[PDB]
RNA sequence: GCUUGAGUCUCGUAGAGGGGGGUAGAAUUCCAGGUGUAGCGGUGAAAUGCGUAGAGAUCUGGAGGAAUACCGGUGGCGAAGGCGGCCCCCUGGACGAAGACUGACGCUCAGGUGCGAAAGCGUGGGGAGCAAACAGGAUUAGAUACCCUGGUAGUCCACGCC
RNA sequence: AGGACCGAACCGACUAAUGUCGAAAAAUUAGCGGAUGACUUGUGGCUGGGGGUGAAAGGCCAAUCAAACCGGGAGAUAGCU
RNA sequence: GCUCGCCGGAAGACCAAGGGUUCCUGUCCAACGUUAAUCGGGGCAGGGUGAGUCGACCCCUAAGGCGAGGCCGAAAGGCGUAGUCGAUGGGAAACAGGUUAAUAUUCCUGUACUUGGUGUUACUGCGAAGGGGGGACGGAGAAGGCUAUGUUGGCCGGGCGACGGUUGUCCCGGUUUAAGCGUGUAGGCUGGUUUUCCAGGCAAAUCCGGAAAAUCAAGGCUGAGGCGUGAUGACGAGGCACUACGGUGCUGAAGCAACAAAUGCCCUGCUUCCAGGAAAAGCCUCUAAGCAUCAGGUAACAUCAAAUCGUACCCCAAACCGACACAGGUGGUCAGGUAGAGAAUACCAAGGCGCUUGAGAGAACUCGGGUGAAGGAACUAGGCAAAAUGGUGCCGUAACUUCGGGAGAAGGCACGCUGAUAUGUAGGUGAGGUCCCUCGCGGAUGGAGCUGAAAUCAGUCGAAGAUACCAGCUGGCUGCAACUGUUUAUUAAAAACACAGCACUGUGCAAACACGAAAGUGGACGUAUACGGUGUGACGCCUGCCCGGUGCCGGAAGGUUAAU
RNA sequence: AAUUCCUUGUCGGGUAAGUUCCGACCUGCACGAAUGGCGUAAUGAUGGCCAGGCUGUCUCCACCCGAGACUCAGUGAAAU
RNA sequence: CUUUAAUGUUUGAUGUUCUAACGUUGACCCGUAAUCCGGGUUGCGGACAGUGUCUGGUGGGUAGUUUGACUGGGGCGGUC
RNA sequence: CGGCGAGUAGCGCAGCUUGGUAGCGCAACUGGUUUGGGACCAGUGGGUCGGAGGUUCGAAUCCUCUCUCGCCGACCA
């Protein structure tokens, strides 16, 4: 009985990160419809 | 040997293993070694393209020489060898002054041969040379198809491809699977057939055998359900249909061969 | 110890003896084109099948395939089954001729191993003609036949079996 | 030699009881099959919603699948309580 | 603190993943802990992570990703060469003791290793984005040699006993030591070497690959473990000086050999088989363009550095993921003793724990269990469950069969323990002396010493001797599937799926078929002894009959017919 | 027959007792050649059936350890 | 008009030969230290092939829907 | 209890759209051919359409309810 949220924070920051996200079109979009709402949970950085 | 396996247990009960005793037991001649980075089913893409397939056990692909352009040097066969790719091993071939090479073995050959490509050599197992300068009614193989393409044509454990005549600066052959055709007569070809020529009845035997080959299984299409595959669906074994591919084209039926560019060279296709 | 048994060795002679590579002529059924038009094939007589989408006919160019007219003669070989072109390779047996020779080593042989046409079978090659099957057309009181038009297993090669 | 045999780790999960607002949004305690193979697992990539993958059940894609999820269209529309 | 319980291939000890102060000290007990709490993984406050050598960063790649010019795309954007990134792999190097309330291979004591920089000196042909070699590899399977580690004895220190005997064949405790350095072994592969040449490695090449005469049978590379320096040092049972109840400081003997012994090491080694088993840098040698006294590289030596960050604690759990102080799920290394084939199981060591509700009485009922008179499936949808056989060695093994299997068919026979064979044999390992001695870690011989089956008899005890744990129910037919395998992750494990095989059919290469407007890749760096697709599904006996209709595959006479 | 409803078809066998079960009949409502026929050693957490074993599955339950239930003090929900 | 011979002169059909656009997942130097591409030679196809638009065919590979009502429940068979 | 399918001599069928005449193949039977059956070469006898109707210019025909035998569905909880 595995549960669902197997974490690790290197496959957590390839793929939801900042270059991850900052990249290509459709990543800059997401950060852009964050700073507009203006939240300090933009990405996950760290 | 074209060996009987003696059936001790089930999934020995039915394996026979065409083998020679001389292919050599050691080891890939290193210089002429790239790997291979197996991409089953899927293109750059991602995304499988074709189906049915997948891994199985790794190989290290062969640098295989099929222009062979020395045309002029004589060629010392080394020793055969198993390179696992095509079905028609391999045999390590140096040459007089030099550099040491990988050569389809033509069935005729024992290592120790001296051969020889060119326009200007003799006629036995394992002489390349251009069909111009070729004796009529021959039996060769590894035909090429332009003049310095390398080969495309009969190089499949065993086959052979019958040169039937000449038409001028052009030569028909026969091809071994019904279908003959013509090309210009300055394609380069090597007499006879090639090795490994009874790897026609190796069965594998066994689920086993086959999943470290590189098939992989393939599941009836009354099998599956109708939203996988046109015939699939139906209450108990089922058909009732007409039997097609899995987007549509109906098989064992309308021959598809439309290429157009090529119907300008096949003599007499296949009836 | 003997030589007439039987078997050796020495020059040769005739042959479709066996196994293996290739090779040549005639000729059929198809592939392609020209000349060319109402019939072709068929057995007793018809009708299927082929044909005015131009067959059959002939001529020109290829295709493989299998059999090797005539020489062929109760002729030559083989223990038998069976062997029919030529060609080169390997190689087996029968027999005449006179000398040298071992000096009965011979005859037969249930046990046994081996060979053994035809089809029949297994695996992979192959495919003309022909032909089990089978179909239709007649024939027939009926015709699961004899006849007719096509045709599949097989016929054929290597390799095991029988 | 072996998708060989009895059999642990491990992988799976056929059998009956308990649980079934439980210890757990499917597991425990005994018995059970595989167990150098078509093997299990570890980590890092690749695949996309009429599309992905599937030793093919319409099963799986985050506790949801005969077409996932969030936002927008959108107060869709409901003759029906 | 005493006593008793539990696990001991784990609930023990070290780490990655992950979490992010939970670690230690003094205090607080209002919330938090399925109660209390002078307690805590709860709050307040202080305090704790030392690296040239572990890891990361770093030199270099794999799947794979962005992706200059590009080809393509309506815009976005899709694909890709050059390139530059990406470890779960290759590249440099450290071990023993001590010590903190709490960290260590970081610090202090001791011995040292590793790659760079500068330069005195000695030499002197070096130098790629170039070439070559290596690093560079699989699976299985034994067997030989050893180490970890353990066991018995000797030595050495203390003991002889809170009821019988225990001055000796007697009890208990400790008998630790690395990297590196010198000598190179069991063991594996390998012919070295000198001259003269070569159309081979896009050119070049004193390298390498090849071809040829000479020359004697050696040099060399890799190499567990051993043996001494390491170490007249530390560690070391314990006893004493002090006595803050924690303990502090000096001192401190023996430190031996043999029997075993692996799944760890030589082993990236070797036999064998088919399913044919990763690429580049470090390091190594040889050239081009240059400089060619200068400059660069090699060697000895002296001297100077080794930037950065992670480390605290848990890490088979109360701290990660499961809404939580959850019987759940997570991967890798070390592996003790006695019986045991063992990493099964039984009981214990070091070492952690007693699963943060306890105290009574001992109803029905429920759950987990033990035996049950006589009987034996009568119960039931069905022997579901539960019960029962259950172990090595020796025999004795059916119908059928593809000749393998079947079959651990079925079915019975002995097991404890003492002595005798023999003051413990066979077998295993095996010092000195002796002898030749390529003066060695040699090679024969001899065999002390030390372990230790198995097997046969007598005899003796039990009621029962595989005594408990652990630990096969069994055959007689038949349907379906050939068979091991997979599936509804969470009500469906089989007859369903795959399967090796058989077949049809498509495909001649810028293949068909696919994923993409397209470029493109897959197929396949394969080319009809191979690829797609479909169907049925081991091998054995086989594959009847209709070509109508639906639909493909040939034909082009006619009728009909879109655009223009 | 895993197809055959009709039917427990009817006979042999096993039972004192046999709608399932083994072997055939042919009356195949509606088997039958690769939507494959028939057969098949081995194998299967497989589908029925049978004998032997063995036992609390049963006649018929009887006792008996331990965790709950119940009592006391602490703490203290939930469906509706 | 049926039927033939040649001529003038205008389409359309079919084939051979050819090179010059186009094709070239042929070779070969170069940009470039590069199995991408572009550029220039050379060989081979060749007005076909490929694509644009128009167009008949084919088209469950897809998408959008549609599949009455009374009815002594619904379906059936009626009736409308 | 209800659709689709019909009944033409012993046996089995065209006549039925759109009413007008009861034919046809094989049996009983008799004959030609042959020495004789059977077969071939030909004929005679065999019904007023299961039946009762009404309807009407005359009905198997045109319809309706019955006797019987086919066949189709008799389903969901």
């Amino acid at each position: 009985m595995k549960r669902t949220f197997q974490p690790s924070v290197l496959k957590r920051n390839r793929s939801h990160g900042f270059r991850a996200r900052m990249a290509t079109k459709n990543g800059r979009q997401v950060l852009a419809r964050r700073r507009a709402k203006g939240r300090a949970r933009l990405t996950v950085s760290k | 040997a074209v060996v009987k396996c003696k059936p001790t247990s089930p999934g020995r009960r039915h394996v026979v293993k065409v083998v020679n005793p001389e292919l050599h037991k050691g080891k890939p001649f290193a210089p002429l070694l790239e790997k291979n980075s197996k991409s089953g089913g899927r293109n750059n893409n991602g995304r499988i393209t074709t189906r049915h397939i997948g891994g199985g056990h790794k190989q290290a692909y062969r640098i295989v020489d099929f222009k062979r352009n020395k045309d002029g040097i004589p060629a010392v066969v080394e020793r055969l060898e198993y390179d696992p790719n095509r079905s028609a091993n391999i045999a390590l071939v140096l040459y007089k002054d030099g550099e040491r090479r990988y050569i389809l073995a033509p069935k005729g050959l024992k290592a120790g041969d001296q051969i020889q490509s060119g326009v200007d050599a003799a006629i036995k197992p394992g002489n390349t040379l251009p069909m111009r300068n070729i004796p009529v009614g021959s039996t060769v193989h590894n035909v090429e198809m332009k003049p310095g393409k390398g080969g495309q044509l009969a190089r499949s454990a065993g086959t052979y491809v019958q040169i039937v005549a000449r038409d001028g600066a052009y030569v028909t052959l026969r091809l071994r699977s019904g279908e003959m055709r013509k090309v210009e007569a300055d394609c380069r070809a090597t007499l006879g057939e090639v090795g490994n020529a009874e790897h026609m009845l190796r069965v594998l035997g066994k689920a086993g055998a086959a999943r470290w080959r590189g098939v992989r299984p393939t599941v009836r299409g009354t099998a599956m359900n109708p939203v996988d595959h046109p015939h699939g669906g139906g209450e108990g074994r089922n058909f009732g249909k007409h039997p097609v591919t899995p987007w549509g084209v109906q098989t064992k039926g309308k021959k598809t061969r439309s290429n157009k560019r090529t119907d300008k060279f096949i003599v007499r296709r296949r009836s």
